[PDB]
């Protein structure tokens, strides 16, 4: 019944400004804390700051001090982290969580934000094939932003497929690759279907051995 | 399913009640210290819904501040503060 | 005020029982977060179980040294805990994850596609695949010339069939730098393997 909800995924340029919300529901919402917490990209948690509904109780992190501000609104039940004079450094997974002073005991799913200089660009698929057991893929080339969704065959083969996490290139660009296992004897068509939507990018390569 | 001891914070001006509600023998604590249980200044009240209680501080003074949980006979609920400001 | 989670990942069956610690230098509270989910709180007060935390999560604590143990660890406790103490502040953290036997890993290599070769860029991809443990060392040769800032790679989560990993460095040249070189390799260290393993071919 008590749910947090935040909004969606902020892509951003370095120097803009953005504003996370943190809408509550299933409890009363001028009763309990808001903590926001941030996680960068396959790091550890860190506690940003809190702030009470109420009486103004605000704690913050010495290193988020000045360039991010917590905000509230008590009659619609909503929490709000605005940041200013955005940094590429500030990539990371945001949470809000309800609590108290100094538990978070109902977590918000989470907002992904994503400051770089790079806009809106589709991906380049290429295969990925050898010159008994035979590894064949796709390589998922400089899209922005992310996620890319790659499937084989239409979904029909899962078994051995091996989608690895996105790497963030030196160009603000992302790059990912998608990998598949099979016989050596089975070389027996294998198409990656490669899915963007930011950039409404749709691609099937069929991968030639 | 411990009870849930609300609202996490409440400021209030030395002369008034401080009431919190604890939601679920029910004990009332300020190590714990009991105050009361349900069934002085702090009395416990039941809701109409019966599974809410209101426990409230007749009269906070300035010393009352401190940290208040809620327990059922031993689950706890979680620390809610409470400040008492001089008048 | 400086709090230290050991250790920084456990392996473990489904069964054993897992203690993590956090130990400080001079109550908590211990969290569980899954790959791409919210963390969930699991115990307040060192001892104290949250609403919906099942028996087989404890807590106990005396002093500067406090534990968070799981008597008999279920397929869906293999995850990432973190103890907070209180400004909060979270402890390192631990991994648990799955045990197994030891996994060389198999090494593959790929070669840029004449399609990437036509926009100026040659991207060659090194896959690790299936290994166990997660520790493996990637090292690109260029026509015996160690390579290094040039390449990037990524592990992707613990597979829920066999528990291995798998691993895949993606070294990227430009067309102009490419041509002017014949061999290409990447060399593989893991402790499944009796020595390093290299997978080349000629351009």
């Amino acid at each position: 019944e008590v749910q947090l909800v935040q909004s969606g995924a902020e892509v951003k340029k370095p120097g803009e400004s953005l504003k996370i919300s943190c809408k509550g529901s299933g409890y009363s919402f001028t009763n309990f804390y808001i903590h926001w917490v941030r996680q960068a990209p396959g790091q550890r948690l860190e506690w940003m700051g809190s702030i009470y509904p109420n009486y103004g109780d605000t704690a913050y992190n010495q290193k988020f001090k000045d360039r991010f501000v917590f905000s509230l609104d008590t009659s619609v039940s909503t929490a709000y982290l605005q940041i200013s004079s955005l940094k590429a450094e500030d990539t990371a997974v945001y949470y809000c969580a309800r609590g108290y002073s100094y538990a978070m005991d109902y977590w918000g799913q989470g907002t992904t934000v994503t400051v770089s200089s790079a806009s809106t660009k589709g991906p380049s698929v290429f295969p990925l094939a050898p010159c008994s057991t035979a590894a064949l893929g796709c390589l998922v080339k400089d899209y922005f932003p992310e996620p890319v969704t790659v499937s084989w065959n239409s979904g029909a083969l899962t078994s051995g497929v091996h989608t690895f996490p996105a790497v963030l290139q030196s160009s603000g660009l992302y790059s990912l690759s998608s990998v598949v296992t099979v016989p050596s004897s089975s070389l027996k068509t294998y198409t990656c279907n490669v899915d963007h939507k930011p950039s409404n990018t749709k691609v099937d390569k069929r991968v030639e051995s | 399913n411990p009870p849930t001891f609300s609202p996490a914070l409440l400021v209030v001006t030395e002369g008034d009640n401080a009431t919190f509600t604890c939601s679920f023998v029910l004990n009332w604590y300020r190590q714990t210290d009991k105050l009361a249980a349900f069934p002085s200044r702090f009395r416990v009240t039941q809701l109409p819904n019966g599974r809410d209680f209101h426990m409230s501080v007749v009269r906070a003074r300035r010393n009352d501040s401190g940290t208040y949980l809620c327990g059922a006979i031993i689950k706890e609920s979680l620390r809610a503060e409470l400040r008492v400001t001089e008048r | 005020i400086q709090m230290t989670q050991s250790p920084s990942s456990v392996s473990a069956s489904v069964g054993d029982r897992v203690t993590i610690t956090c130990s400080a230098s001079q109550d908590l509270n211990w969290y569980q977060q899954k790959p791409g989910k919210a963390p969930k709180l699991l115990i307040y007060h060192t001892s104290s179980l949250h609403s919906g935390v099942p028996s087989r999560f404890s807590g106990s604590g005396s002093g500067t040294d406090f534990t968070l143990t799981i008597s008999s660890l279920q397929p869906e406790d293999f995850a990432t805990y973190y103890c907070q103490y209180y400004l909060l502040t979270f402890g390192g953290g631990t991994k648990l994850e799955i045990k197994r036997t030891v996994a060389a890993p198999s090494v593959f290599i790929f070669p840029p596609s004449d399609e990437q070769l036509k926009s100026g860029t040659a991207s060659v991809v090194c896959l690790l695949n299936n290994f166990y443990p997660r520790e493996a060392k990637v090292q690109w040769k260029v026509d015996n010339a160690l390579q290094s800032g040039n390449s990037q790679e990524s592990v992707t989560e613990q597979d829920s069939k066999d528990s291995t990993y798998s691993l895949s460095s993606t070294l990227t040249l430009s067309k102009a730098d490419y041509e002017k070189h014949k061999v290409y390799a990447c060399e593989v260290t893991h402790q499944g393997l009796s020595s390093p393993v290299t997978k080349s071919f000629n351009r």
